[PDB]
RNA sequence: AUUCCCACUGUCCCUAUCUACUAUCUAGCGAGGCUGUCUGAUCAGGCAUUGCGUAAGCAGUAGAGUAGCCGUUACGAUCUGCUGAGA
């Protein structure tokens, strides 16, 4: 339980830098995804660590 | 490679000031063609020229 | 003077 | 993957040049071990010229990338 | 500024129970830490199930 | 009197990324009727067909309510960057992949 | 279109003599190898090139 | 406008330290805390010419008060413990 838990904090931990390193200084204008195009083998990687078919 | 005459069509076209296009770094053979509006329509059609969206700042 | 420290536990 | 301590590089520079001359260091730095990708330099840039973080974590392959990590 | 306010001062330390008025009592102290951290991390735990999912 | 509010997670349950029996149990847990989580006094029903999720509510409740909570949802649940809650009819909506160059 | 005095002078490139720090120099136009203005005050300031 | 009383002061005894700017060479030319404000809120940070010692988080049945009944939902400043900790 207790390592589950420290796997739990460091995670939640990196989402927040994460979060963070997206995140920017004074807003600026919006790109929607839904105008830009995303490759597949990005795609691919993150469904295949979600865990996912 | 000079499409500053491209980044102004697409400003008039849109009609959303320079700031808010954007043009594909990928693509600036295909934007250097665009020498009339029309090519700037298709361009921002086919998505190769955006529009950005207006800052979300709270009034 | 110390004592025992969070660290040396 | 290294670990630069930019509070010893950094130290008694002007305020108004931290963060230009932190990437001149990092160019310095993996030129003494051995292009930055541009998201090493929003890192380098994420709290303006007058501050810079005191310790950054790199992957030096030489180009230089940010690793994420909880802390460094 | 009073003393025993700052903690940093002995006096703080002395008139607040942490400081012996040595290694014993610093253990009686510190019991029941390991439950606290015990039950903190089963809440942690319980309370994600999908984040679990991932790490596996 | 009642609103019907249909989604459509046809295409992303039949790419095996997605359950819509949790995103169901995800809304009847947060509708938050009157400020409340869970104060769901048969105003407000779900239903969860398989591809299908049906939410007929008679107290205040819009479209964009039901889109901020199915992205809160995915993000949850991490997905947020491939999957867009989108419209096709009046209060008929499904979920949708992002664009992908194949 | 080159100055006299440094190319008469003239590894260099990645590194009359007055105020020479200490005294050699590394320059880079000699290694590689008429305008006029007013002032603060009117005049005619003419400067010229040294080829 | 002048003169006396009290208080203050690097004016001085008696100088010392820091910041900014400047000056120099080179390539070319060439006579921990607080105020205001902003990242939706915490956390963490930016700005305002340094603007002017117990971490984040969790818990207590202790807690000003907000919010349910005539023994009892919930929110909750502050306080206590993990914590001479954190950096």
């Amino acid at each position: 339980i207790k390592e589950k838990a420290a796997w739990i904090r460091n995670r939640q931990k990196t989402m927040i830098a994460e979060a963070r390193n997206r995140k920017s200084l004074k807003n600026k204008a919006i790109m929607p995804r839904s105008k830009l195009t995303k490759s597949f083998g990005k795609m691919e990687e993150h469904m295949s660590t979600l865990g996912h078919d | 490679a000079n499409l500053r005459t491209q980044k102004r069509l697409a400003a008039s076209v849109v009609g959303v000031g320079k700031r808010k296009v954007w043009l594909d770094p990928n693509e600036t053979s295909e934007i250097a063609q665009a020498n009339s509006r029309n090519a700037i329509r298709k361009l921002v059609k086919n998505g190769t020229i955006v529009k950005k969206a207006v800052t979300v700042h709270s009034k | 003077f110390m004592g025992t420290l969070k660290k040396d536990l | 993957e290294y670990t630069i301590n930019l509070h010893k590089r950094l130290h008694g520079v002007s305020f108004k040049k931290r963060a230009p001359r932190a990437v001149k260091e990092i160019k310095k730095f993996a030129k003494l071990h051995m292009r930055l990708a541009p998201e090493l330099n929003q890192a380098i840039w994420k709290r303006g010229v007058k501050g810079v973080e005191y310790r950054l974590r790199l992957r030096i392959s030489s180009y230089v990338e940010p690793v994420l990590v909880a802390s460094a | 500024r009073n003393p025993r306010k700052l903690k940093w001062t002995k006096a703080f330390r002395k008139a607040a129970g942490k400081e012996l008025a040595e290694r014993a009592f610093y253990k009686n102290r510190m019991r029941g830490n390991k439950e606290k951290d015990f039950l903190r991390d089963k809440k942690l735990v319980e309370s994600n199930p999908e984040l679990l999912r991932i790490r596996e | 009197i009642a609103k019907t509010f249909t989604v459509d997670v046809s295409s992303p349950t039949e790419n095996g990324v997605f359950d819509p029996a949790s995103y169901a149990k995800y809304l009847i847990d947060h509708i938050k009727v009157e400020g409340a989580v869970g104060n769901l006094g048969n105003a407000v029903t779900v239903t969860e067909d398989g591809t299908v999720v049906t939410v007929v509510s008679t107290a205040k409740f819009s479209g964009k309510y039901l889109k901020y909570l199915t992205k809160k949802y995915l993000k949850k649940n991490q997905l947020r960057d491939w999957i867009r809650f989108v419209s096709t009819k009046t209060n008929e909506y499904r979920l949708a992949f992002y664009q992908v160059t194949p | 279109r080159v100055s006299f005095k440094n190319t008469r002078e003239t590894q260099v490139l990645d590194h009359f003599n007055s105020s020479i720090g200490r005294k050699a120099r590394w320059p880079a136009k000699s290694v590689k190898f008429r305008r006029r203005t007013y002032r603060a005050h009117g005049r005619i300031n003419k400067y010229e090139s040294s080829p």
